[PDB]
RNA sequence: GCGGCCCCCUGGACGAAGACUGACGCUCAGGUGCGAAAGCGUGGGGAGCAAACAGGAUUAGAUACCCUGGUAGUCCACGCCGUAAACGAUGUCGACUUGGAGGUUGUGCCCUUGAGGCGUGGCUUCCGGAGCUAACGCGUUAAGUCGACCGCCUGGGGAGUA
């Protein structure tokens, strides 16, 4: 149905306010664009979310992490309660990532796309899982972790998710 | 001079598509609005208008499905230099069958299915793929 | 289940001031085996930081393809530069046959038994960018028939 | 600019030293500045104008 | 919604042939833009954008050209909205992962700014600082908390800023461009046939625009 | 002629607003008196009539030179019957051939092409037009 | 290829309205014609310029560049030659395919209220879009999209030679 719109008399009066005989009436073949699907989420833009949240992921550049105990880390500016809450299990992951066997390139990838598919779907709570390794994915993906402007605190996993083999992480949402 | 009508015909069809054209005017006859109602028939043109009374003027109606163009590639088969007349075996399918030849038989001008499935070939005008 | 592998290293030149410079280049296709074909450049100081950013463009620039069962559909020409190249689908016509640098392309793409001869030609950086020009402008049943009406 | 006789209008598209003006300077049209420098031609024949300013 | 009081069109000169299904287009040499097309085109642009708005989107308003500025930021800042007022920087898009990086620059220089250590051990090197935090103030002025890349883009001339145009066409944002009969529609996914440059006809547009950014159903 | 109100005012610069597809810009110039100010402010309908127009309004600004005899200079471009229109400082002048063709002794063709300097005497902002001496003869013919 | 002005004889093009013939058209191997300059033949002419040539310099040398002279030639009539980077290095004819700024030559309409405004043809210049192209670039005067007919190409040299 036509939009509300001033009448076709109006638009008429418009016409003859117009200054001269002023009128243009060229005609050409018009062309228009495709409508957007509602969906959207283009492979594209994916692959552009992936790779701006996997930019932050240094291997030069390695964050203070607590020595002590289980690996944890929470964001300067959210309540240190938030790790807490990761240990005791009140927070249920709704992703889950397993990185176990992945070079550190591929890993660093995937950790990316996690977040961005968290952001994305407003997911606030992730598991992590990268097995067990020395100087590997199990040492350097929680460094990583703590670079990234979007996680907020992690903390080993309860033994329900992968125990010390695994990380729950939480992230900030726009909600 | 105009000695390949048809290929006209085509030509415009190709320009038109190429141009974003909404429709195309050229000069009419029998076997241009013969192809043209092949063309109309198998879904390459929207429609087709033959006016005038003393100077007729054939103007079809372009498609476009997307923003990309429906008439992928049109050409001229049996050109005036040299002229192809097959056979019903040696009739050909074009794009394995997904684009129409547009063959003139004795029985009229035709497409490829429709003529390999009257059982007569003739003389293949051009292929629309 | 991402399949990649690499056609081409080179080694190009520069010629500065002092001497010249050597740099490597590779081309890699990679490819799910269902379509999605991409191939990637990438050109470095040496050749495993080459091949690493030839898959990495690679992996990202991917493009669709509508296969049949197993191979193409009807036959297609693709060109590119000074690169002229012709596929044939082989209702089954046993086991990609195909030139080099197109064997590649059309192995991780999906398809597997073809009929192709390039002709022109035939640099391997042109002779694919002319198999994905080829198999890009190739439509199916279902597409022609969305085009047309019926 | 048709005529040639009227010397006065041939005398305003010339210059002091018997030099025909180009267009570039005059504004005139080029198929008048054509007239004129024919009309300006037929005139020197006669000796209404001068070729030069040295006779 | 109120219809376009005064512009009519304007640019009689480089006028571009893909304009011409909105040029009415008569006057004294200069192209009048047939603004009984541009209405149901402006609808069109503030459903969608109301639509991308109601779902919790960044817009990302662009107004480079003056006096585009400060309307672009009196219009997204009348929003919780984001602009680009100064020139835009090739790639803040694009390559936003930089630009991260140079806003994060600017939240560090203006904290240490007038909070933390801004007169300590130097008046000539904290003049300097100083004026970076100018610099990329009125550089990355809007976009400093946007902290994404947005959902929506929102260009106020298609020629003057193609380069972000073609960035937004390249990363899949939906463009909205008010476009000349100078320019050009790239990759606009809403056009919108309007005046440029005249400061009536876009404190009007971007008073309509910004107040559909906003709009409550309270 | 246009008529526009006064939107912007930043030093050396005026914004007035006309109606068109753009707003014009008048240089102060053209809104300062004779003791070295403005006359003007943001929400003043001025007029202004379109640096190759702002002459048409800064004329006012040689009436205190037109009191007292002030020579200038010009240039004839134009001719009917008898009447000679110079153009001195964008204004056409009145000059008729009561001694610009009068018995002629040779040929007098010095006339259209000349460039000397005239002197001016009486004014007229009533027809917008300045009408040239006659005496002035003396030093326009052989100064 | 054609450059003062005038006369005589003469070819073509373009535009405006109308009338007439009615496909009479397009290309073209062999064939025929025209074809810069230099050159050749016969007869004139010969101011300037100038191959050859001579002298002076320069130079290691200088059969050159530079200087001073200077003959054929350049000019006319008639005949020959038959070629050039004879080049937009782009055969001819026709059709279609976004634009901008000019130049030149017609014609129609509107207050011609001026050195205007709106169109509609012919030829031409510059820049550019899609498209094409190895690239460079071409780009409605195509190197784009087609059709008709002709000419020519097939590694460099030897050789366009015997």
């Amino acid at each position: 149905k036509k939009k509300t719109t001033l009448s076709e008399e109006d638009q008429a009066l418009f016409r003859q306010l117009m200054a001269g005989t002023r009128k243009i009436k060229q005609d050409t073949i018009v062309h228009r664009p495709q409508r957007k699907k509602i969906s959207e989420v283009p492979v594209k833009r994916l692959i552009q979310e992936q790779a701006d949240a996997s930019h932050y992921f240094s291997d030069e550049f390695q964050p203070l992490l607590n020595t002590e105990g289980p690996v944890k880390y929470v964001r300067p500016d959210v309540s240190h309660f938030e790790a807490k809450k990761l240990r005791r299990g009140d927070y249920s992951p709704e992703l889950f990532l397993a990185l176990a066997g992945l070079t550190q390139l591929q890993a660093k990838q995937e950790l990316g796309a996690l977040i961005a598919a968290c952001r994305r779907e407003h997911v606030f709570c992730a598991c992590v899982m990268h097995g067990h390794g020395k100087h590997i994915l199990k040492q350097q993906t929680p460094l990583w972790l703590a670079q990234h402007p979007h996680v907020m605190a992690f903390h080993q996993a309860p033994k329900e998710y992968g125990g010390d083999a695994a990380l729950l992480v939480l992230i900030e949402v726009e909600e | 001079s105009m000695q390949d009508p048809i290929a006209d015909m085509l030509t415009r069809i190709r320009n038109g598509q190429a141009a974003n054209k909404a429709a195309v005017t050229m000069p009419s006859s029998k076997l241009k609005v013969a192809i043209a109602n092949v063309l109309k028939e198998e879904g390459f043109i929207e429609d087709f208008k033959v006016e005038g009374d003393t100077k007729p003027e054939l103007e079809l109606t372009l498609k476009y499905f997307q923003g990309k163009a429906v008439v992928e590639s049109i050409q001229r088969v049996s050109r005036p230099g040299l002229r192809i007349y097959k056979r019903k075996d040696e009739l050909p399918k074009v794009m394995a069958g997904l684009g129409i030849a547009v063959v003139s038989t004795s029985k009229g001008v035709m497409t490829d299915r429709a003529a390999r499935q009257a059982g007569l070939g003739g003389e293949i005008i051009c292929y629309v793929a | 289940e991402l399949q990649e592998k690499l056609i081409a290293v080179n080694r190009v030149s520069k010629t500065v001031k002092g001497g010249r410079i050597f740099s490597f280049t590779a081309l890699t296709v990679v490819g799910d085996g269902n379509g999605r074909v991409g191939f990637g450049y990438g050109k470095a100081r040496e050749v495993p930081a080459a091949i690493q950013k030839a898959m990495e463009k690679a992996r990202r620039n991917m493009i669709n393809v509508a296969l049949n069962n197993g191979t193409l559909q009807h036959p297609v020409k693709g060109v590119h530069t000074g690169s002229r190249v012709f596929m044939q689908p082989a209702s089954e016509g046993t086991g990609i046959i195909a030139g080099g640098a197109m064997r590649a392309v059309l192995e991780v793409a999906g398809v597997h038994n073809v009929l192709a001869k390039a002709y022109g030609s035939t640099n391997p950086i042109n002779v694919v960018r002319a198999t994905i020009d080829g198999l890009e402008n190739m439509n199916s049943p279902e597409m022609v028939a969305a085009k047309r009406g019926k | 600019e048709i005529d040639y006789k009227d010397i006065a209008t041939l005398k305003n598209y010339i210059t002091e030293s018997g030099k025909i003006v180009p267009s570039r300077i005059t504004g005139t049209r080029a198929k008048y500045q054509r007239q004129l420098a024919r009309a300006i031609k037929r005139a020197r024949y006669l000796s209404l104008l001068p070729y030069t300013d040295r006779h | 919604m109120l219809k376009a009081g005064v512009h009519f069109g304007h640019q009689t000169r480089y006028w571009n042939p893909k304009m011409k299904p909105f040029i009415f287009g008569a006057r004294n040499k200069v192209h009048i833009i047939n603004l009984e097309k541009t209405v149901p085109m402006f609808n069109e642009a503030l459903a969608e954008l109301n639509k991308i708005a109601s779902r919790k989107g960044k817009i990302l308003f662009v107004g480079t050209k003056r006096a585009a500025s400060e309307a672009v930021k009196d219009a997204a800042l009348s929003c919780d909205q984001f602009f680009v007022n100064h020139r835009w920087l090739g790639g803040m898009l694009t390559n936003w992962k930089t630009v991260r990086q140079s806003i994060k620059r600017l939240k560090d220089l203006e904290t240490q700014s007038q909070d933390g250590t801004f007169d300590k051990l130097t008046k000539k090197e904290a003049l300097m600082r100083t004026r970076e935090l100018e610099k990329l103030e009125n550089s990355l002025g809007g976009i400093k908390d946007m902290g994404g890349l947005p959902d929506a883009l929102f260009v106020i001339d298609a020629d003057h800023e193609h380069i972000a145009i073609k960035e937004a066409n390249n990363l899949g944002i939906p463009v909205f461009a008010i476009v000349d009969t100078n320019s050009d529609p790239d990759g606009v996914d809403f056009v919108i046939p309007g005046n440029d440059d005249a400061i009536r006809a876009v404190t009007l547009y971007l008073g309509a625009v910004a107040a559909t950014v906003r709009e409550g159903r309270s | 002629i246009v008529r526009g109100v006064v939107v912007a005012i930043d030093k050396d610069v005026v914004l007035v607003d006309a109606g068109l597809k753009s707003e014009s810009a008048i240089p102060a110039e053209q809104f300062k008196n004779a003791q070295g100010e403005l006359e003007i402010q943001v929400g003043d309908e001025v007029d202004v009539a379109l640096e190759k127009a702002k002459r048409h309004e800064a004329w006012i600004t040689l009436e205190k030179a037109y009191e007292d005899a002030e020579t200038v200079t010009g240039v004839i471009n134009g001719k009917v019957k008898g009447g000679f229109t110079v153009e001195l400082n964008g204004i056409r002048a009145f000059l008729p051939g009561s001694l610009v063709d009068v018995r002629p002794v040779r040929d007098t063709l010095h006339l259209e092409g000349k460039e000397l300097e005239f002197k001016v005497i009486k004014l007229d902002q009533k027809r917008n037009n300045v009408v040239v001496s006659r005496r002035a003869v003396i030093e326009s013919e052989n100064s």
